[PDB]
């Protein structure tokens, strides 16, 4: 585990 | 093309309710990418993906997301390459090229860590003209220079500057000196730390000796693990 920060995800697109 | 370290499963399906993440890391004429492989051994398919890494040595942070765009079934299989960059947050790892990574689905966040083999990160700008290599060496305080010996190694002074220089470490000079090869040799990292070398091979000798100057001499002890496994295979 490591904090994590909302806005550093790379979130993947969806098709 | 480089060295690339054997693919290993860096996040069982046991650790991650089903989730299995197979990879190794490339540098492909520019470019930093993670190999990756992505099973799904669950029951139920996994969706939304999103992935991000701790801060790190070098700054290592995907430079798009994981190519994953429908649900992944279960039983299925997807080969996903994410490109890398060095532009992101710092902070120092331990082991130095330690990476923590996060990856995340609908199902829950999962964790697993991997080295980066130091390798992946020497540019390709890293070749020194023989004279600021010269000017270099001679101003690296002479306390930062180590010594390692590369042990039971059997390959001529030709191969050994070939398989360097496939990895971006390049022979700017060589010399022999009493029928002892003498190469000299240069590396920069992606965060513009510069490495120089000398590499003694000697006759009949199996040990060769490598001396490394270096600003940063935390970082030699890495370099010479590199060199290792770049001979050895």
């Amino acid at each position: 585990y490591f904090p994590t920060d909302e806005r550093s995800w790379v979130y993947s697109p969806l098709h | 093309g480089g060295y690339v370290a054997p693919k290993a499963v860096w996040l069982p399906a046991v650790k991650a309710k089903g989730l299995e993440i197979s990879g190794t890391f490339t540098h492909r004429q520019g470019h930093i990418y993670m190999e990756m492989n992505f099973t799904n051994k669950a029951l139920q398919h996994m969706t939304d993906f999103a992935i991000q890494f701790n801060k790190n040595s070098f700054g290592v942070i995907p430079s798009t997301p994981l190519a994953i765009h429908t649900p992944l079934m279960p039983n299925q299989s997807i080969d996903v390459s994410l490109p890398l960059n060095t532009l992101g947050p710092v902070m120092k790892m331990e082991p130095l090229n330690n990476l923590q990574v996060a990856v995340k689905n609908n199902i829950d966040v999962f964790y697993f860590s991997c080295l980066i083999p130091l390798n992946v990160l020497f540019v390709e700008d890293g070749k020194m003209e023989r004279q600021v290599f010269l000017a270099t060496w001679k101003d690296i305080p002479n306390e930062n220079e180590l010594q390692f010996q590369i042990k039971e190694c059997h390959l001529n002074a030709d191969t050994v500057s070939s398989k360097l220089q496939n990895n971006n470490v390049y022979t700017i000079a060589k010399r022999n000196v009493e029928g002892q090869d003498m190469l000299y040799q240069s590396l920069k990292l992606t965060n513009g730390i510069w490495i120089l070398a000398e590499l003694r091979i000697q006759p009949g000798n199996p040990n060769y000796t490598l001396s490394l100057k270096c600003r940063a001499p935390e970082v030699s002890q890495y370099i010479y693990q590199v060199y290792d496994s770049i001979l050895k295979n």
